[PDB]
Formats: structure tokens, C-alpha cells, sequence
């Protein structure tokens, strides 16, 4: 369907593959247990 | 000698070169991403060489015949963009 191929082409033009790959490759921040080992969970309302 | 009606798919042929106005798939546009380049193509087959006329303002109506001196909006069939 020419409309479907057009939509896919538009989305591919909008979003490069490398950008998605890099964002997926972006690292997280895991909680740490230090200073007697109490869990230090990073706040998620500010995190990735 | 059919008459141009707004919304029809028109074919524009370059008088000198003999090719037809088309929307090239190449993207030379300066950081426009979704925009293409307008050029000339030999083969008529394909929706790229076909353009649709749309009224510039409210004086004209969809399906009405086009008149001399009117302003136009040309929409490519393949890309669904405008001659900008």
C-alpha cells in the first residue's frame, strides 16, 4: 500500500537508526549499598 | 485538449530537455530531513512525475476548472510534499 510505504519512509526519515541504537545503548544508574550497606535507590522521577 | 480541474494529477514536461518535472528521492536540502529535491526525470511511469493542483485561496473550489492567472499549490503524489 503506497500510503503504508510512504508512512514508513516518513518515519525512517524522521528517526535515524543510529539515534535509536544510541539511546538504547545509554547506560542506567543502579542502586548501591554502601555505608553499612543500606540501599541507596536513585530517584526515578528524575532518572532515566 | 482537456481542461485543468483543481485536484487533477497534471504532468509537466520541460519544453527544451523533454523530461518531466519530478520529486527526486535524493535529499540535498539543508537540514530539512523530510524535504526532497525537485528535478527532471525521463520516464513518465511512477507517481513521482505527477503533481496535483490545489486552490490557493477560497475563490476557487475543489473540482472546479483552473483559470488563467490563478495561484496554485502543487502536491507531489509520491512524496505528498509541496513545491516550496
Amino acid at each position: 500500500k503506497g500510503e503504508a510505504i510512504r508512512i514508513r519512509s516518513i518515519l525512517r526519515s524522521l528517526i535515524p537508526l543510529g539515534d535509536l541504537v544510541g539511546v538504547i545503548s545509554i547506560a542506567f544508574q543502579m542502586p548501591t549499598i554502601a555505608k553499612d550497606g543500606n540501599v541507596v535507590e536513585p530517584d526515578m522521577s528524575a532518572g532515566f | 485538449h482537456r481542461t485543468l480541474l483543481y485536484g487533477h494529477a497534471i504532468l509537466l514536461r520541460h519544453s527544451y530537455s523533454g523530461m518531466y518535472l519530478c520529486c527526486l528521492s535524493t535529499s540535498r536540502s539543508s537540514t530539512d530531513k523530510l524535504a526532497f529535491d525537485v528535478g527532471l526525470q525521463e520516464d513518465t511511469t511512477g507517481e513521482a512525475c505527477w503533481w496535483t493542483i490545489h486552490p490557493a485561496s477560497k475563490q476557487r473550489s475543489e473540482g472546479e476548472k483552473v483559470r488563467v492567472g490563478d495561484d496554485l499549490i502543487l502536491v507531489s503524489v509520491s512524496s505528498e510534499r509541496y513545491l516550496h
